[PDB]
Order: C-alpha cells, then structure tokens, then sequence
C-alpha cells in the first residue's frame, strides 16, 4: 500500500510548526511518517544531507508530479533579491516556486507563511511576505497560529487523503472546522465578561477565581480560532486563557505581533 | 586539496552551510555559515518592555521557552524587580521539562542516524539483541518481541519503496561500526523516545498554556493563578496532573538514554579523540530558588585553557565580571559594524555582499569573552559542575563510565571529554540531573503554597524618562543565553540577543581566530568526500540551532 | 454435612449472598440471593417516554451504556421509529468499546484472584517466567525486566504490612494450582489490563460525552452533531481521535487476554467438567447496520437441550416467538404477585418477609422462556454463533484451543464448553470478535458521511391517547437484556426490565426449578468449608451484577 | 512507608462511583491503591470474600480507629427497618453508623449518597436518604454527580493527606474547586445564549454549528459543577454539552431525575 507524498520546505521559520507535530496524538508523528503519509523531504528529520537530500527532493518532485502536498513554514523574504534565505546557494522563493508547479495541494502552516507573522512585523527588516503572495496563481490553504494546534494541519491533510478534496474554507482560505468562529464567540469566560467580572492584574482576587481577561488585553474578541474548544496538547483544559493569560491574537493579521499584550481589543 | 560544501545540513534546527577544505582525506580548514536572517532584534525595538518576551520567544520553536524566560529576566534586571518565589518554581519546572524533551529529541531524532544503520538492523537477530542488554539495563521494553515488531516496521517501510526520511541515508558507509543487533536496539529506542519526549511537554503545557511557545510569563512573574480551592485556576487537581507526568520521565532517561550514550561511546572510541572546539568554557548558574533572583540549584563558571582546578565560579546573574567580558564582532559576518561591541551598545546593520573565504561568509556574529573564543552548552556545563566538585554530576558521569568499562574494559578520563563524544555525554548527564530538579521544584511549590503563599506577580512600573539597561542570563539546552535590553523614555531603544549557537557556530572573529564548530572539524577523517558523514557527526554534537544563532 | 453462607460475595457488582449445603465434601444444594432493591421500574413510571433512558441507565454503572440503549430501543419499538444509520454506527461503537472495557476488567480485576496466588508470585524466577511464553505470545511486555518490576511492587506491598484489598486472600489454598512463575505473569497482566481498559473507555467518552453514564442518546437517534467542517461538533479531527484509541485495543486482547485464557484452562482442566448451569441458552442478534433497525453483525438464537444442530435462529428484535416466550415469576422472590407474568403486564410489588429456604429468599425475579430455565451471556452467545456456523467464532475458538493443545497435548471438544471454563472462554472469544466490530463500524461511519449523509436524529411524536407497547432487546456483556415499555395517554404506564443477571441469578421458579447459578454449584468440591473458594470460582464465571439483576 | 487508610462502603449504589476511579489518571487506580492510600475495605476489588472480608473490616476499624477516611456510595434506605439493603444479614445503615464512629473524615461520593439522587426520586420506593441524614452529628463532605469526575474525589482525599484538612467547602459541604460556580456561569456556549443562537432539535443547523442547548432543556443555569472546565476522562473537549446534549442537572438536588430532559431551566 503506497502512502500519499508530502514535501515540506522551511523558509524564515523558527521550527515551531514542525515541533507542533511532536505533540500530536492522532496521528502521532511516528504514525504520520510510517502509516499516514510518505514524508519525502523534511530537513529537520531526514537521514540524508547536502547533495543527497537535494537529490531526494528532485527525484520526488518528478516521481510524484501532480500528486504531492507542498507545505511551507515561515515567511518568504523578497528584499534584496531573495538573499535573506538561501538554501544550496539559491533563494528560497525559487525552491518554493519550483515545488509549487507540480503540487496537488499547497498549505501555508503557521502565521508566518499564512500572512507574514512575526517576521514581517515592525519595520519588516527582510521584506517578508506570505506564501499566497509569492504564488498568486495558486489557491494556498492557510493554517495560522504561532504555531497552530498540529491537528488543525493533520485533519486538513486527512480530509484531502480520505475524501479527495480540501476541507471547507472561509474567505481567507482557512479551514472552517478550526478557524470558523471568533474565540470570544465560544469562550467559557463569556459569562464573567457579561457580568463585568474582570481580572485587573495577574494574581488579584478575580484572576484567582478564573474571571474574564478582557481588561488584561485579551484579543479573543478579534481573533478567529479553535483555542477555547480544541485547546492544546490533548490533556484537557490547556489553552492560554485557561492558564491565566489573555489571548495575544497570534492567529490574526494586524493583531498578534502588532498590538501590545495589554492593549485592549475592539469589542464588536 | 579538495573543496566540499554541505548545504543544507539536515537534522538540526534551521539553515546551515558547512564548507571544508580536504587534504589527503583529512579536513584542513572549515567554514560555518548561517544562511537565513530575520532581524528579530530590530522587530522588537521601539515597543513596551512588557511585550518583548512574546515576540522574541519566536526566535526559536525548538528551544521554545528559553528566549521568553531570558527576555523577562532582562526587563526585570533593567527595572530592579525581584521575582516571587512561586513564579521561580513555575519557571524552573517549565525550563527543566522543556530541556528534557529537547535533549531526548536531539539524541534520537536528530543525532542517532549519524551512528546507526537501518539496513543493517534488518539483518539483526532480535533474541541476540535483547540478550546483549541483560545486566546492562533494567528497561521494561527491550524484549525480543518488541525488537521483532520494530524490525517488521522497518522491513515494511523498505518493501514499500517509499523510504521518505530514511531515503538515501549513509547505509553501508565505512564509518558505520555498530553490529546489526545494536542498530536494531537503537531504532527501537528512537521510536520509544517519541513517547517520553511527549510526556515532558505535557508538563510544559499544563503550566505554559501550550507548547510550542508558552504563554504564562510576565515581566514581574507569571500569569498562573495559584488557588488550591479555585475552579478554573491552578488548584491541587491541576498540580497532581503535572506531577503524574513528571513521574513518567525518569525510567526512560536512566534505563534507555543514559545506557545508549555509553553504548555508542563503546563502539566509537576514536570519537573521544576528535572534535575539540575550544580550550575555554562558560556556563551560567540556573534554577533560582530565593526571593531575590538567586540561590541557584545548578552552578556556573568560566574555565580557561582546560584547567578545571583554577576555574572561576559564577554564582549571580548580576556578576560584573561576566557582564563586562561579553562582546560580538561582525568582521566576517554580513553586518556593517565590525569592531567588537558590548551588547548594550550593539548594532545589527545588514551588509550582505556574497560569500568570500577571507571576508564575510555568515549571518552569525562572532562572540568573545575578554577577547577569547569560548564553547558553551552541555560540555561546558558538565565541566564547570565537575570543577565545582558537584557530587551529583561526578556520580552520574561515573554511571556512564561504568557501563562503558563493562563493554570495553577501559575507563574514561577527563581529557577524553574534550571531544565529540564528550559533548554528547555532557548532554546526557544534564538530562539525568534535570529529573531531580523537577522533583525538587514540584515539592518546593506544594510546600510553599501550604504555608499560605499564593503570590505569583509583582506589577512593574516603567519610568517615562531616563535610560536604563538590563541583562537576562539563562542556561539553555545548548548553553549560556543572554538578552540585553536598553529602555529609553519608556520604550525599547536597543535589544541584543547573544545566543549559545552564536558562540559555537560564529565565523572567524575580529582577530581571525576560529570558533568552536570550525575548530572542531580540523583533523576530521573523510572517507568519501561525496558523503562527508564524519563532518556532520561532529557538527551535530553541538546541537546546532540557526534560528537561535542568527535571529 | 453442614450449611455455609458467603455474604458478601466480593469481586462482583452489587450485593449478593450465596448459601450452600455441603455433604461429603461437595455442594449438594445452593441458594442465590440479591440483597438490595431500589425500585427503578417504579421510579421511571408516569414520565415522558423520552426521559426514561437517562433514569434507567442508572440501573448499573458497571454495564453503563446498556440500559440507556435498551430503553431508547424500547421507546422506538413502541413508537415505530426507524433509527438513522449514522446513529446505529455511533451506538454500536459505544456498545462494542464499552463491552471490551467490561470483559477485560472482569477477567483481571474481578476473576483472576480466584485462580492466582500473589504470595507464590514472590517465589518466582522472572527469567523462567518470561521464557515460558516464548512461542506462545508475541506481546511486547513479557520481559524478565517487566516481571521483576512487578514482583518488586508486590514485595514492597507485603513488606509494608498493609495488604489492603489483597489481605486475607486465599494464598496457599489446595485448589490454587499455578506455579510461582505463572502467578507472576498473571499479576503483571492484571496491571497492564488497567491501561487497555482505559483506552476502550476513551472511545466511549469521545462519543458519549463521558463514562460512566453516557449522555448522547435520544429516542429517535443520537445527539452527536455530524459536521466534518464544523467547529465544536463531531468533525474529522474528533473522528481521527476516536480511531487512535480503537487501534490501541487489539494487541492486548489477542496477545495477553486470549493467551491467559488458554493458560488458565491448561492448569485447571477439571474446571472444564463442572459448573454447567443449564441445558437451554438464549442470545439476541446485535449491532444493527441498516436503516430499519436490522441487518445485525452478530447473530442470535435459542438452543434447547444443548442441541446446536437444531437451534432456532433469531434475526429480528421484533421476533414474536422471542417476545411471547418471556415471563417472570416471584414465587421465591420478595414480591407479592407470584404467577408467571409477561413483562408488559408485569408488577413489582415488594413483599419482604425474611429468608426461608423453601419460601422467599431473594429480590431477583425468576425468568423463563416458554416455561424453561435458560442461561444467558457469553457462553450462550458463543454456542449460538457456533450453531449458526459463524467462521469468525469457530476460528477464534480454535486459536484458544491450539494454545491449550500446545501446553497440554490434549484438545477441547464442544461438550467441555458447558462448564465454568467454557463460560470464561465464551467471554474471551466475544472480546476478540468485538475488535472487528469496532473497525467495521468506524469504517462504515467514515464512508457514509463521505456520501453526504450527516443525519443523526428523527424527532418523535407521541400520541396523547391510545395504549402502545414496545420492547428494546440488546446483547449486553452479561447476556440478553430487554426493557418493556407501555405507553398510555402519552406517559409511561408500565416499565419492566428483564436483565441478563436476572435470568442467571434468579431463585427457584414457579415450578421450583433451579436457575443457572444455583444449578452450576451442585457437585462443586469444597476442600475447606470455612474458605469456599471453589464456589466463588464458579459464581464469578457468570460475571454477576446485582444492581442489574434486581434494579 | 505507611499509607493513609480508607474504608469504602456501598449502599444503594449502581457502582458508577467506583467505576469512575478506573478512568482516573492522576492518580490511576493502580497508583491509588499501591502508592497513595491503603484501601482496607472495598467489595468490588477485594481478594477476600464473606467471613474473611468482614474480618478485614472489623480489624481495620479497630487498628485505624480515628485515622481512616470513610467513603459511601449509594443512598441509605430507611423504609421497613433498613431491609432494602442487607449485608452479612444486617442493614447497611448499621454498617455505616459503626464505621462512622471512628472516621477521621467522611465523604459522600455521588449524588445518591450526597442528597438521595435517582434512588430517592419519584415515589421513593425504599425511603432512600442521604449520608448526612444518617449521620446528623458528623460533617459529611459531599462530592455529587452521577458519577462525578473521579478527580473531584481524588483531589479532595489528596488535600486531606498533603495539607492535613479538607479543602474549602460551600454551604452544602461541596469542595469549592469543583462545585463553586454554576455551569452556565463558565460555559463556552454562553456567547450563543447571549445572541439568541439556540439549537431547536438535535441535528438541525444550529446544533451542527455548536450553538447553545438552553431550548433543548439545558440545566446548566441551575447546576453547580466543573463539567465545562475539568470536563471528563482527560482526553480534552469531552463533556455532555460539548458532545451535543444538554446538561440534565445530575449534580443538583431537585434538578437531575426530577425535571424532564427537555423541560427548561429557570434562568436568573
Ligand atoms: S508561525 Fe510562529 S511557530 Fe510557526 S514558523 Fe512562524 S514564528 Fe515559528
Ligand atoms: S475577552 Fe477573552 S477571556 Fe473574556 S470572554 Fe472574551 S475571549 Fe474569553
Ligand atoms: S450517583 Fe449515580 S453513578 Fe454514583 S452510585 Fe448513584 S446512580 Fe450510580
Ligand atoms: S444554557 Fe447550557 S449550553 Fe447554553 S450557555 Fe448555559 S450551560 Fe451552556
Ligand atoms: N538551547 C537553545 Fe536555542 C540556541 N542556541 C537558545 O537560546
Ligand atoms: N451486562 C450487563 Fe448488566 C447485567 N446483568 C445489564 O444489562
Ligand atoms: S495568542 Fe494564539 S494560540 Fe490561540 S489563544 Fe490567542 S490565537
Ligand atoms: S448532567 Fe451531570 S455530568 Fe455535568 S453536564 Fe450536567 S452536571
Ligand atoms: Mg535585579
Ligand atoms: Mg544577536
Ligand atoms: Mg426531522
Ligand atoms: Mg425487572
Ligand atoms: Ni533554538
Ligand atoms: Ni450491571
């Protein structure tokens, strides 16, 4: 039984999006690579290096033309003709465009590839841009977060494999099962918000009773995601607000990495 | 003379190029090059000091937690804030659990396939493989039946024709020395390791709110609300859950990881005689336990010219001698200002002009300590602990050496630790000692809460005028980390990170001296210059992270 | 000659008393007595038919799910509702996974300590124990190292002086026949079983909303909202999570539980020749897969006089021959109305008057099928499947026989299945076949959603006048279950549960005939009347549940 | 090293409360009985039976007088002199009262022992009452639910062992960490309640988007508990409302087993 091929290219990444896979349980990373897919190129795990791994990529791009899923993490830096990310002596944008030509589906994993993310913030030193921006002719599936829950990615891959098409997407090309609703429109602390029950500082009486974090800068009111329902790490009860810290808006362009932690959201 | 390039170096974090000149099959000179830059120091500038940690934690997701913790420590240094002891216990548990995950993944997922031949594992007898471990490990998952199931997984993968991550590996290379049985043992442990590293990150997640990229810190302490009697906060039920995962880590570390480390050394004893990167070593103390940012559980120090007997202790993160000695140069890096710079006065002005052997060839800066090259990380941290006479470290090293002696008839002396294998051993010793840190700090937290102390956070004030400076030190998985913050009129006016992979991977410095990666490769035998596995063995021993090195 | 009482019988669900006359070292006559009643049939009376399932699920928490599913099927029968096929798939997954948990816990936590001596385990050689299983099991957790850790835990427990639930156990009794090594193997497996039963209930929880006591049913289907693209509902991520736990069950079942079953039979072969309870057996078909409450994956039937060749198949839960045969009597039970009653016309009027050997001595009713006593449960269900020529059942039985053959040189015939050990074997075969039910129904669900069917619920209407009768059948872990609902003027006017442990445990009937528990004990050797282990061995083989038997 | 002793007595129980322990992870049941406590009497798991197990109980009550935690599951039937539950020929109320004389702490685990529960519902055929009703001069700690999350019990026992006293209790003697707040005052579907986004029937469009279950009969507005936060079984995301079914009020006297599934709550 042959497994569906995947090619994974890292651009201006911190590797958090690959690391998310090492927390996954359905599938675990070992079951992913031995049973679910054939991971044909991934520089963090590959036995081969250098000219041998670049051979592997070229061979896979030919053997599996029209069939592989291409995944990119990190932003793509356009300033100064691509030199802020060079792999095997060539700009990463050239590697990415060449791999995109033969892809069956293309996924931007993480906020950096989906919309520029932290690497494009402030003054944007390297002219970092999104995967969609470098591939204007293609439909890029965006799976934002810094990093997303790995199952936001894995269940998107599984829909493609099992049912032969991508999951349903919103108008930013994000899968609706994971990004279809504002966090604040499905947050267990909404009753406290509604009653005016707000933590004012970490460690205060209301904070120590699990009250709403809006006045600490929670960006839940303006961030799409599944952080309050799917949550993180599959142990139960684990997401930033449940732990006691406001949402920072890491999924959402113009929110995470732009607004201050303690800056208030706009409430709609 | 032959010139080779290894680009990309895989099974690291990030984007690394290594070039080597080879004379008669021996590396004569090497170049290390970080090939991707983001400018994270410039991205964080001109912001509220309280916001830095959420941004700079994104320097790296492999060593997640570490830049977050260093950044809050730097702002707390600048503002003169003493962190509540409960916030220290929580920070400490996160760092120790994270580092356990990180080192386990390094030894197995990143490094093992330099030393282990999967095709040779298919020829193994699973019963003989299990028998080899009788009296050497007490681990419960070394049976012939476990080994046969693993062997069949590899068989099925090879038979499919879709080798994936294993395709075009160095199978049959002359530097591969393990017998079939030991190759199979190692693959079984590679798979088992993935479950134990997941348990370590369950600890991290329950305190951090997720991982990668924790979300429970603050300038002034942590965001965890301690209330044993509260619904929806850090209560006794949640603390019990954390402890259930802390308790799952020790058997793997002691009975699998520590044992495999000794076994690899036994079969590759020439790797005790090569891969020396430096003669000077630096580590900082870590895991503070008092109310004033001190009383560290692990010691730090500086060793000069490999002399453990005359080392200099470092017991404070405010040590003026440590602070004053650190500089970075960009003479051979793609930045404009080349003279050595103290980080509070540091610049990061990009000036890419292409590769030159004798000019600029890397996005990594060149750090020095009072003008010398220095190795950081688990070898440095082990040697400093040994110089301090820490019995725990002595005893743990002696356990590894006892297994090695059982297999070879030979002992290991300290001179043999200044090597590729010594660096790997330091990392394993660190992993073992971290399990006691976790037990110690969980117990300290439960006890302190029991006394009636539920405090976690001291709200900062930040003067709206004036200029002031802070530095946050941290002993990270790959060595000494420092974040340097200057505040002017209430906002960040300079931010510089000097990261452990920067020390180790940096290019030739202002005086053209050679740093640890480049120095470690001189003398490396290369049997097949098309497939330089021997070079990658030594480089992987430093656990490179280029998002960290360059930022 | 003497009279003994065993009260309480432990390692069952609920409150059971067993009395025995012993003559010439053998039981000559026995009484089974359920000593606690709640009146659950009366509690549910006069309510809306849609509410019944949430109340009557609380008949039992060991066989949680079962009374809930039987209750909705009863209301669906009365109302003539066809259940959506996706709701059948979900209900089937829940029942199959629950049953897997239930049977594992029975064999290990409830029954093993009848056959296994923990003191003798302290004398075992762990290497010899491991060696005994070579070529008998491929399980990955039978190493000497695993067995040594388990032996040390027992060692530590004994040394503490606090044996707790292991105290005053039947250690050194003459009917304890396992060698030290086999005792140690069983205790290791006892502990390993706790992990696998947890995985089975993770399946249940993800569809049920929690367990014990699921909360996803409805008269008309289920409350799970199927939407692959929906946030916070049953989407593809959630289904993948369910599958990840389904996949974890098979190895334990096949390589530990199935093998231990054969090992116990090999050491206790006289228990193949005693504990026969009845000559008639009944089971219902289970796991419907069509749109009209039929097309069952497992067959049902009625066997009379132990004749497999002339059995009567049952292929429908509407079978009038099944429905018309069932009655209950209270002649020797603590209720007022004594003549046999069809359950639609049943009463439950308490009439406690104390214990009398020849009068009333139990809260359990006496059920009959066309006037005969009948055994229900895994022995019944296995014999029916063998009578139907089901290859899967034949093959799995043969696997257990082959292990027995290899250990003893002897074989097992169908005649020997009518026994204490045969009953245990039926349960183990059931457990193995349920893993294929799980794979089959997960795959059916994924396929059906892919065709575009997301339907899960048909809203019922209940006429406000008229009298309507319904019966819900279910093949539960302990045997055929039936709930009988009469609806009059929109509300429940009668409710009667006839539960599998009622059939087996019920006292002497209207014609003073003897039911399965009481019959199975006649002829039991009892070496020590003060410590009647042999009686408890046979009673445990039926898996008693007295909250179920009495309700 | 010696472990704190525990005596567990079942009265009119379904055994769900014991079965909750087989789902627990912190501690697991095996670590509970080998490491955390010494389980001196428990009829479901005891090797000994009949005379021998009643010997163990008498021995333990004398040996550990003043030191053991007594746990009861199920209601206690007082109708007709206690004959609706008889163990070793004597009413369970007498077993319970004797064990209670020497208890360090007494816990009613489950709604049946906490307030009568399902067994006391409707016409109450057996005169079933609560543990506190049987023991009027003792402080009984109530851990309600049908059954409760097992850690509601295990963290109560742990607080007693580690810190030498019970956890903080409300005015019904329920531990505040688990029962201190209404489910509706910490429910992730509150945003949908607030916007009038209500499921009308299982399988309808609102139901299939995870909307509020109030109009299906949700008793969250009148039930104290931790079902929306701690949830169940430690896999993440599992409680009745999250699965798609309203809360029935099983924790709360006069709600669960009294009101119809689809009967509406009073809302404050
Ligand atoms: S989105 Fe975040 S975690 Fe992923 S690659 Fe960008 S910085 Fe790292
Ligand atoms: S502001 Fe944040 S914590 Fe408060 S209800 Fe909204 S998302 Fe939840
Ligand atoms: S509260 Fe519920 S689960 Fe516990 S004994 Fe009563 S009926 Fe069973
Ligand atoms: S009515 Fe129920 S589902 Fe709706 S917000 Fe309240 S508790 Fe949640
Ligand atoms: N460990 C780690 Fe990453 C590096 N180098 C940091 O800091
Ligand atoms: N299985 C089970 Fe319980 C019994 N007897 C029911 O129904
Ligand atoms: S910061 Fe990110 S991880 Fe979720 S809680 Fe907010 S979108
Ligand atoms: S029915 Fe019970 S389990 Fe919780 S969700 Fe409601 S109190
Ligand atoms: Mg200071
Ligand atoms: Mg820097
Ligand atoms: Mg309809
Ligand atoms: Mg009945
Ligand atoms: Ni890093
Ligand atoms: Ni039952």
């Amino acid at each position: 039984p042959q497994r569906p091929p995947v090619i994974w290219i890292g651009a201006q990444e911190c590797t958090g999006c690959t690391e998310s896979l090492l927390r996954a349980t359905h599938p675990t990373v070992e079951n992913l690579v031995l049973e679910t897919i054939s991971l044909e190129y991934h520089e963090v795990l590959s036995a081969a290096f250098g000219h041998q791994v670049e051979e592997n990529k070229h061979n896979a791009l030919e053997k599996y033309k029209g069939q592989y899923v291409l995944v990119v993490d990190g932003s793509i830096p356009l300033k100064d003709n691509g030199i802020y990310c060079m792999v095997a002596g060539e700009p990463i944008v050239d590697h990415i465009r060449k791999a995109a030509e033969g892809a069956a589906a293309i996924i931007a994993i993480g906020s950096c590839s989906a919309w520029g993310g932290v690497a494009a913030a402030g003054v944007n030193p390297t002219g970092a841009v999104s995967l969609q921006e470098v591939l204007p002719g293609k439909t890029v599936i965006n799976i934002p977060g810094c990093p997303p829950n790995p199952h936001n990615f894995l269940a998107t891959v599984a829909h493609i494999i099992t049912y032969g098409k991508p999951p349903k997407l919103d108008d930013k090309n994000r899968p609706t099962f994971a990004y279809g609703r504002l966090i604040h429109e499905h947050c267990e602390r909404r009753p406290h918000f509604d009653a005016g029950r707000f933590a004012k500082e970490f460690g205060d009486e209301g904070h120590r009773e699990g009250w709403c974090l809006c006045h600490l800068g929670c960006k839940g009111p303006e961030t799409y995601g599944n952080c309050s329902t799917l949550q993180f790490c599959d142990v139960g009860g684990v997401w930033p607000v449940a732990i006691g810290h406001p949402c920072y808006g890491c999924n959402e362009e113009g929110i995470g990495f732009h607004k201050g932690i303690h800056q208030l959201a706009n409430v709609e | 003379s032959q010139r080779i390039t290894i680009d990309p170096v895989t099974r690291i974090e990030g984007h690394l190029r290594i070039d080597c000149e080879i004379e008669n099959g021996v590396v004569s000179k090497a170049w290390a090059s970080g090939t991707m830059w983001r400018g994270m120091e410039e991205i964080v500038k001109n912001r509220d000091p309280r916001d830095a940690w959420m941004i700079v934690q994104r320097i790296c997701g492999v060593c997640t937690t570490t830049h977050a913790l260093s950044s809050v420590r730097a702002a707390e240094s600048a503002l003169n804030i003493d962190v509540p002891v409960n916030a220290q216990y929580i920070r400490n548990i996160i760092l120790a659990a994270h580092t356990t995950h990180d080192h386990i993944v390094h030894f197995y997922q990143l490094s093992a396939l330099d030393w282990v031949d999967i095709t040779s594992a298919l020829q193994a007898d699973p019963t003989k493989a299990s028998e080899m471990l009788k009296g050497v490990s007490t681990w419960h998952l070394n049976s012939p039946e476990e080994f046969t199931k693993v062997q069949n997984k590899i068989k099925d993968l090879v038979a499919s024709g879709q080798l994936g991550i294993f395709a075009n590996g160095y199978w049959g290379h002359p530097a591969m020395k393990l017998p079939p049985e030991v190759n199979l043992i190692a693959v079984a442990h590679y798979l088992q390791a993935l479950e134990s590293q997941r348990d370590a990150n369950r600890v991290v997640a329950l305190l951090g709110g997720k991982t990668p990229h924790i979300q429970n810190l603050a300038v002034g302490g942590v965001a965890n609300p301690i209330n044993l009697d509260g619904l929806g906060v850090l209560n006794l039920e949640r603390l019990m859950y954390i402890k259930s995962f802390i308790d799952k880590l020790s058997d793997f570390v002691e009975q699998v990881y520590k044992v495999d480390t000794a076994v690899i050394a036994a079969f590759y004893p020439e790797w005790l005689t090569r891969g020396k990167g430096a003669v000077n070593y630096l580590s900082v103390p870590e895991f503070p336990t008092d109310s004033k940012n001190g009383s560290f559980l692990f010691p730090g120090g500086y060793i000069e010219n490999a002399d453990l007997s005359s080392y200099r202790p470092i017991t404070s993160h405010s040590d003026e001698y440590l602070i004053k000695g650190i500089q970075e140069s960009a003479k051979h890096s793609w930045y404009k200002d080349e003279a050595p710079q103290a980080p509070w006065e540091g610049t990061t002005i990009p000036a890419y002009d292409g590769w030159s052997d004798d000019g600029k060839y890397s996005w990594v800066k060149s750090p020095t300590f009072y003008g010398k090259t220095v190795e950081v990380g688990p070898l440095a941290n082990m040697l400093v602990k040994l110089a301090a006479g820490r019995e725990s470290t002595q005893n743990k090293l002696n356990e590894i050496v006892a297994i090695y002696q059982k297999l070879t008839g030979n002992t290991l002396e300290v001179a043999q630790l200044h090597s590729t294998l010594g660096r790997i051993i330091g990392r394993t010793v660190h992993s073992s000692e971290l399990q006691d840190i976790l037990q110690n700090q969980y117990s300290a937290l439960i006890t302190n809460i029991g006394k009636g102390d539920h405090t976690t956070f001291v709200k900062p004030n930040i003067p709206a005028t004036g200029e002031f400076k802070g530095v946050g030190f941290l002993e990270a998985p790959r060595g000494m980390l420092s974040h340097w913050m200057v505040i002017k009129d209430g906002i960040i006016s300079n931010y510089q990170a000097v990261v452990p992979s920067t020390w180790n991977s940096g290019p030739r410095n202002f005086n053209d001296d050679v740093g640890p990666y480049e120095q470690s490769l001189v003398g490396t035998p290369v049997a097949d210059p098309n497939k330089p596995l021997e070079v990658v063995r030594t480089i992987h021993s430093f656990d490179p992270c280029m998002a960290c090195a360059v930022h």
